[PDB]
RNA sequence: AUU
RNA sequence: AUU
């Protein structure tokens, strides 16, 4: 079978997307894999999402659409926006957390005022 | 210094010859190159012909429109879009298509086979990676193809706005000598190999700056054999230097002037702005592209 | 993987034969690579060569003591030394030397020919870049050299302590015998050719952790010849990959337990701790070295 | 002739060889080659003379040593200190004036506060 | 051709 | 060998 066919085929199935990968991951599931990720500088301003990879030094810069766990699935996006956040544009993933962007991208968030992910890079509060 | 450059590029002594076709051998065929760690293949590709691409005089203009056949894969994703995404400035509109469903960060994604792409409008720049998988069956003689190339050779002439550039990939049995003839109705021409995917028969026959009429006579099927002579005399080593600096990598926004075109109104000014990549010739309203079968 | 490799080792396989001595005949012998922009030919061969001794067993003790000889240059500066300060622990004592006199970011700088170093301290590491220019002299047949090498030779038997380890340059004709027969006195031992000199017959002879005693018999002779065959048929492409990364490139202070030698008291536990370079043995005391003739 | 012996000796001869040099500077002398630059990660604290190579993305790292007019011409040191501030060291110049490390070291101070080259890079005082 |  |  080709590859990530089985565990995009089972999370399509679900009601809840979401919740279909993060149990197969739970349960030992290998990530899933071809998010495209680009040569840049590394030398960007780190942000979680951006119109150009903007990775600093301890962050990958992949193209937000294959990291993205509905685009890959081909189903609709219950984005409260009623669009994709990040199909079209690029994704900062720390590289401790690489092997598994969209596992990533599903378990956290961006802060609203600074643009870092929350927990990796946002030091609003402190 | 030839391992530093994004690729090489078809000498025009080259293109001069008048060679018979002859079977590719090339001296590394088949060798994989290593590439920086996760990198794709096809993302290191595209940079290198982004990267040769920015030393060319490409038009830029404002409301710049990309339109990328070939862009989906087997693995579902489009790298080569996501590099041109990259490449491209800010508000681009960037149109891909492929035969085969896939995931994009593409403004519009147009499934199905090319020659159901139809639209009103021109374009600034056309990237074609199409290739027909039955092109590796055995055949007896290495004939010009037809399929896709087909469309090709009406698109550039029918939806390529003057001024505006084409890349578009060909291999050793992937070819169309129409293709060939239309480089000769650009400002510039070449068969451009990327250098980390050297051992391949594989170029991209770059025109810069369209012109609409002939500017240079050019016989496909003798400048295909010439292509293959310069591949098999030339051996060129796999090499992914170029992919160390990325500092200087987007496409310059020039804000190229775009106007409307008027009846015979192609004086030497003109031509002479739309060979330096100054000036695109088109209209400029919204964009309307559709695959509805 | 190996263009990604800072160089090569000569295999085991090649050691273990029983050639004799023939010309060097390397494809590409000559050719110039292209370096990063304004680095130094020394910069980027004395990067490769500790980016390989990173991957070996080093002993790496507080107040280490890292001699050099052929440090100097005809530029009159010593890229070598820049290169082993920036890779060595902060506080290692580096002292270079030199025939001929200039510039160095080293503790002390020797000059005269190295037959006039004298020193009572041992050292941990024995770096030597040293080559007779008379050897490029046309001469009848490629016999063992004396020169330096025999220094070379009472240094590493006198002066370099247990657990200590070197790095000799050797070319075809830069050789000698007794030093190869002196590299199966330490635990491990290999000829390193960098890849941003691979077209040249330039070695460095690796030996990793001073035992002291012959643990491996080695004839010079045969053993140069193996090296010799091993270039002539396994060529390298220059490479200069490795030198894109260097965030790991400092030697790794491990802080290696430094204890002085007692009689008789090499027990297998000790030769256990050598072999890892877990153990340095030798007096710590400071260093007094002159070249004062 | 060697590279620099032309230079080198000239400065080596006056009294005040910072001096000569500038003016042989000023006079469109091709400026002292040779200075040994350094492979580094370019993500440095970019401080002026540091134990390491320690360039940030606007700098070149070099050796001390070579990058001293007085190392170069093997004369005594006027430094009031009674020792070289480069020999041994690693001297980051800015890409800018990365033709000419001799001149920029000999042209320019360090700020003993933030260790950073006055106007090229020190903002103590902004 | 999607190394 | 100091490309
Ligand atoms: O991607 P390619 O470089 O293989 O070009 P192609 O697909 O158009 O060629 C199809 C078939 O030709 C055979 N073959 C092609 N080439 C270029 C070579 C070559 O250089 N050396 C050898 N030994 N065979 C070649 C392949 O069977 C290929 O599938
Ligand atoms: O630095 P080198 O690699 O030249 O080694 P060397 O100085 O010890 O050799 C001295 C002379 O030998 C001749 N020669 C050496 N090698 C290794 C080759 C070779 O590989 N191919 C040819 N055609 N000649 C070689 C040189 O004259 C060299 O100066
Ligand atoms: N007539 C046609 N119309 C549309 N797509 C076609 C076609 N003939 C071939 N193709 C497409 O050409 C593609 C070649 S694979 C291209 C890989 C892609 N450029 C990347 O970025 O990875 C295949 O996906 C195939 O489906
Ligand atoms: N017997 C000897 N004693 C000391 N130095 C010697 C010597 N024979 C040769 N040399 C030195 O060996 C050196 C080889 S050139 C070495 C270049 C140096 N590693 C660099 O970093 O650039 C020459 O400078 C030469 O003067
Ligand atoms: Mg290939
Ligand atoms: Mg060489
Ligand atoms: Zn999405
Ligand atoms: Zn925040
Ligand atoms: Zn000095
Ligand atoms: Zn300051």
């Amino acid at each position: 079978v080709p590859a990530n066919s089985t565990v995009l085929s089972f999370c399509a199935f679900a009601v809840d997307a979401a919740k279909a990968y993060k149990d197969y991951l739970a349960s030992g599931g290998q990530p899933i894999t071809n998010c495209v990720k680009m040569l840049c500088t590394h030398t960007g301003t780190g942000q979680a999402i951006t119109v150009t990879p903007e990775a600093n030094m301890d962050q990958e810069s992949f193209g937000g659409a294959s990291c993205c766990l509905y685009c890959r699935c081909h189903i609709d996006h219950p984005n409260p926006k009623g669009f994709c956040d990040l199909k079209g544009k690029y994704v900062q993933i720390p590289t401790t957390c690489a092997n598994d962007p969209v596992g990533f991208t599903l378990k956290n968030t961006v802060c609203t005022v600074c643009g870092m992910w929350k927990g990796y890079g946002c030091s609003c509060d402190q | 210094s030839q391992a530093w450059q994004p690729g090489v590029a078809m000498p025009n002594l080259y293109k001069m010859q008048r060679m018979l076709l002859e079977k590719c051998d090339l001296q590394n065929y088949g060798d994989s190159a290593t590439l920086p760690k996760g990198i794709m293949m096809n993302v290191a590709k595209y940079t290198q012909l982004c990267q040769y691409l920015n030393t060319l005089t490409l038009a830029v203009p404002y409301n710049m429109r990309v339109i990328h056949f070939g862009a989906g894969s087997d693995k579902g994703v489009a790298p080569g879009t996501a590099v041109l995404r990259q490449w491209l400035p800010t508000g681009t509109l960037l149109v891909d298509s492929d035969l085969n469903d896939f995931v994009s960060d593409a403004d519009s994604t147009l499934i199905g086979d090319c020659a159901t792409v139809h639209t009103a409008n021109k374009w600034d720049l056309i990237i074609s990676d199409m290739y027909d998988p039955k092109t590796k069956n055995v055949t007896k003689e290495n004939d010009s193809k037809e399929g896709f190339f087909t469309y090709i050779c009406g698109f550039i002439q029918q939806k390529l706005a003057l001024g505006g550039s084409v890349a578009i990939k060909i291999t050793e049995h992937s070819w169309n000598a129409d293709l060939y003839k239309l480089m000769g109705h650009f400002a510039w021409w070449t068969a451009f190999v990327t250098n980390v995917n050297a051992s391949s028969s594989e170029a991209f026959l770059i025109g810069c700056n369209y012109l609409g009429k002939p500017r240079e006579q050019i016989d496909g099927y003798v400048m295909h054999a010439n292509y293959i002579f310069w591949r098999n005399t030339n051996p060129i080593q796999l090499s992914s230097y170029s992919l160390f600096d990325m500092s200087k990598f987007p496409l310059k926004l020039r804000g190229t002037a775009v106007m409307s075109l008027k009846e015979g109104q192609i004086n030497d000014m003109i031509l002479s702005l739309l060979s330096k990549g100054r000036l695109i010739i088109r209209e400029n309203n919204r964009v309307v592209i559709s695959s509805d079968v």
